[PDB]
């Protein structure tokens, strides 16, 4: 079994920043990507950016390139997402999806409870 | 950026009837023989779970009631044995290059 | 020592003209398939027995007769004219399956332009299954059913063999390889537009950096941690599998592909550009530098193989289970991937490999272009344009089935059947012809009046009894040993052997066809027909 834990609910502040952790364990850590989707309340899903453990690459969705960064940690097997210039409309649910083992490239049904900032 | 739009917007929940959901990939093409496209399932108050990956194979722990067809540009979903426990929103996601996005949402309600 | 300057000048002139992609790619994997150490001694034996005298004989014939590879029989034995068509078909098959290596090398060169090397990345880039980035740099257990990142790259990016279930299932044509082979053929046609390359400036500058890049690659392989496990396997006697295992046939094929005799490439180059300019030593130094380059390449390949074996914690001969022509772009990939200046060294190696492949291809096509112009000097020789493009289009149409997704299934098939027995029987036929049906004393007097010194007794006794009987024994060993082809997780069916036998027959059946056709045009009984076809013609 692969249990993917997350952080708890936090408070949003105009001009501040948060840090959402994602502790993944159960399989090989530095071999699959760690996605970060954004689920707006009532709206659909939205992609932010992916990160591969090992400081290989760090991609974004073009819009979240300067508002959010992804830092890996192969020691504690945790993934952080430090935001920047938090606004009022940026209060949603940020999950942590793990990619597949290569060729397929899909979500392996390893999602967190969701850290809805408010 | 590769945009992905869904032609349907809302379906009717009917027991034992067909309900298709299609998301076009006109700005995409098969890369290495496998379709870079997945299917999710977001229940109200539940995280989006895996439903169908690669548009041809069945995900882990997914019943045989769902089956994806189509290759290349057009893709559809077969939900012929749809019960009352399948009232969620299904999204698409393509993984061709750095273009990872999501659809608009196709919920079911009668 | 006393003549080191002249020796190094001749070494430079031969390395600018002799080294090719064959002795760098075809030799390592062939030696690995037969086992290291137990292949080097048979290699030198086969060379010193039947590759040096044939080389000298072909060079002397080209320098004396001054004609094409097919036009030599117009003054020695008119009955043995099918050898020209056989050589043409052999070169056609070669160019059908030889351009694939150059296409792969150019694709590697194109893909090696990014900052991050694609060989050190398997994070859902194209197609990756059971990958392992670091061999032992992160304390990982290399279990079974695990593939290296460079192996996955070669398997899923340059050619998509996963779409093809084998030789019986050939999918579409990859555009990434078609658009590459198109540019390759375009740049090849522009270099043979006229065919005047004797003292070019481009060759003298492109035959310099290959030496230093090979030297630095050998140094990097020697100073690689855990690379001493490949040197012992490369210099092992291993007498147990050399009695009746059929190893000499592979060494014969390798020495015939690398040296040049048996392909018509020596005659086209000896017909001109050289006329009594220190003969009997140029062939020797050429063979010496070719053998040295082949030995260095094999040593580097086996060193990288031992390094990978020590990294994967497995046997040296078990790293590449059933890898054929794929051993180059894997070991060299993992070798370049462990260098400080990875991008620069990679692009330099790819450039020198592309230039070497181009220089090797320009030599092969010259053996067929200038050969057929002697029998038809009024319809094809004056044109020089309507035939080069024609043969280029013909070779491109024949090299289109190898560009399929299952390209590795076709390259391995056209490797041991299109050039294995055919070159051997062509060489045997031409040697026995020039020995018996022409006169060994006649050739001796010819080379004496040409150069001014008679060859040694070792060469005179060779062409008459040693070379023909040895080549006949090699052909018998070829015919008495059915091949066993097996690629990565694939077993060739029974019809593959029949297909290979049919491929290795159309490139040899031309000689008996012309033999039977020659006995019809000339009237009379068989005795006068034979005595007329055996005797040469007069200008
Ligand atoms: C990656 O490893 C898995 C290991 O399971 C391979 O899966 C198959 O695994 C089952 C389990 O025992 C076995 O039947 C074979 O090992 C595999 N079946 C086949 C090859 O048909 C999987 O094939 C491996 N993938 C690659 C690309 O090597
Ligand atoms: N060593 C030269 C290889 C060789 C022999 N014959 C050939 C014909 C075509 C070609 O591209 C290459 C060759
Ligand atoms: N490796 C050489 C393959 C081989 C062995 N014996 C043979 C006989 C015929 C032939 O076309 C090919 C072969
Ligand atoms: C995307 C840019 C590709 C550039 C490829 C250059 C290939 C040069 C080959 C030279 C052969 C002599
Ligand atoms: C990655 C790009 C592969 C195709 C490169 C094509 C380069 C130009 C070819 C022109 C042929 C006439
Ligand atoms: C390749 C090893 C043999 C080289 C030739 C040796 C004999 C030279 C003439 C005496
Ligand atoms: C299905 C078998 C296809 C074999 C093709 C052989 C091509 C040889 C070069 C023309
Ligand atoms: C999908 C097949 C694409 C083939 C591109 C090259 C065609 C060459 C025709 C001569
Ligand atoms: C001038 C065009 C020649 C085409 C030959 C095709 C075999
Ligand atoms: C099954 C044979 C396919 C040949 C394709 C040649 C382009
Ligand atoms: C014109 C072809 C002749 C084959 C013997
Ligand atoms: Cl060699």
């Amino acid at each position: 079994q692969v249990q993917l834990q997350q952080s708890g609910p936090e408070l949003v502040k105009l001009g501040a920043s948060v840090r959402i952790s994602c502790k993944a364990s159960g399989y090989r850590f530095s071999y699959s990507w760690m996605n970060w989707v954004k689920q707006r309340p009532g709206k659909g899903l939205e992609w932010i950016g992916r990160i591969y453990p090992g400081d290989g690459d760090t991609k974004y969705s073009g819009k979240f390139k300067g508002k959010a960064t992804l830092t890996a940690d192969k020691s504690s097997s945790t993934v952080y997402m430090q935001l920047s210039s938090l606004t009022s409309e940026d209060s949603a649910v940020y999950f942590c999806a793990r990619s597949a083992y290569g060729s397929e490239g899909f979500a392996m049904d390893y999602w967190g409870q969701g850290t809805s900032v408010t | 950026d590769i945009v992905l739009t869904q032609s349907p917007a809302s379906l009717a929940v009917s027991l034992g009837q067909r309900a298709t959901i299609s998301c076009r990939a006109s700005e995409s093409v098969d890369n290495y023989g496998i379709s870079f496209l997945n299917w999710f399932q977001q229940k109200p108050g539940q995280p989006p779970k895996l439903l169908i990956y690669a548009a041809s194979n069945q995900g882990s722990g997914v019943p045989a009631r769902f089956s994806g067809s189509g290759s290349g540009t057009y893709f559809s979903l077969n939900i012929h044995p749809m019960e009352e426990d399948d009232t969620a929103v299904y999204f698409c996601q393509q993984t061709k290059g750095v273009s990872w996005t999501f659809g608009g949402g196709t919920k079911v309600e009668i | 020592r006393e003549t080191w300057g002249k020796k190094v000048d001749f070494l430079l002139s031969v390395i600018g003209y002799a080294v090719d992609l064959g002795n760098v790619w075809r030799f390592p994997y062939i030696c690995y398939q037969n086992g290291g150490g137990a292949f080097l001694l048979p290699y030198t034996i086969m060379a010193i027995f039947g590759g040096i005298p044939l080389f000298y004989m072909e060079l002397a014939l080209g320098q004396y007769h001054r004609n094409g590879c097919i036009s030599i029989w117009r003054k020695i034995c008119p009955i043995f004219k099918g050898i020209g068509y056989a050589i043409c078909i052999i070169a056609f098959y070669i160019a059908s399956y030889y351009n694939t290596i150059m296409a792969w090398a150019l694709y590697y060169l194109i893909s090696s332009f990014t900052d991050q090397l694609p060989w050190t990345s398997c994070k859902n880039s194209w197609n990756t299954g059971n990958c392992t980035n670091y061999f032992s740099e992160d304390n990982i257990t290399w279990t079974l059913h695990s593939t290296s990142p460079a192996e996955e790259f070669y398997t899923r990016h340059v050619l998509q063999i996963h779409r093809s279930k084998g030789l019986q299932d050939l999918g579409g044509i990859s555009w990434q390889l078609a658009l590459c082979i198109m540019l390759i053929f375009t740049v090849i046609y522009f270099s043979i537009w006229k065919g005047v390359k004797t003292s070019g400036k481009v060759v003298w500058v492109t035959a310099t950096f290959p030496y230093i890049i090979l030297s630095v690659l050998l140094v990097r392989g020697a100073t690689l941690p855990g690379a001493w496990r490949g040197v012992l396997f490369y210099l092992k006697p291993n007498w147990q599998k050399l009695l009746e295992t059929g190893v000499w046939i592979d060494a014969a094929a390798q020495i015939f592909f690398s040296l040049g005799p048996g392909f018509g490439v020596l005659l086209a180059f000896a017909s001109y550009n050289k006329f009594n300019n220190n003969c009997y030593q140029d062939a020797l130094v050429t063979s010496v530098v070719n053998c040295m380059t082949s030995f260095v390449s094999g040593f580097v390949i086996f060193t990288v193989l031992g390094y990978m074996a020590e990294m994967r914690n497995e046997d040296v001969s078990e790293v590449a289970k059933d890898a054929g022509p794929s051993l180059l772009f894997i070991t060299y990939a993992e070798a370049i991937a462990n260098m400080p200046a990875s991008t620069f060294f990679a692009i330099i190696f790819f450039l020198m490999l592309i230039t070497l492949g181009l220089d090797s291809t320009f030599a092969g096509l010259e053996g067929v272009i200038t050969a057929v112009l002697d029998e038809f000097p009024h319809v094809w020789a004056k044109r020089r344009e309507r035939f080069v493009l024609a043969v280029v289009i013909t070779c491109f149409f024949g090299s289109l089935v190898t560009l399929t997704f299952g390209g590795a299934y076709v390259v391995k098939l056209l490797e041991e059947y299109a050039t294995g027995p055919a070159v051997l029987t062509v060489a045997l036929i031409e040697a026995v012809a020039v020995s018996w049906f022409y006169g060994i004393t006649q050739f001796c007097r010819d080379v004496k009046e040409m150069l001014g010194f008679s060859p040694g007794w070792f060469w005179r006794i060779c062409w008459v009894a040693i070379s023909p009987l040895f080549l006949l024994f090699i052909i018998c060993s070829f015919l008495m040993s059915p091949p066993q082809l097996r690629l990565f997780q694939y077993n060739y069916p029974y019809w593959s052997i029949i297909l290979g036998y049919c491929i290795g027959t159309s490139s040899f059946i031309c000689i008996p066809t012309y033999i039977a056709y020659r006995l019809i045009i000339t009237p009379g009984t068989f005795k006068e027909r034979i005595i007329k076809s055996i005797t040469p013609e007069t200008p």
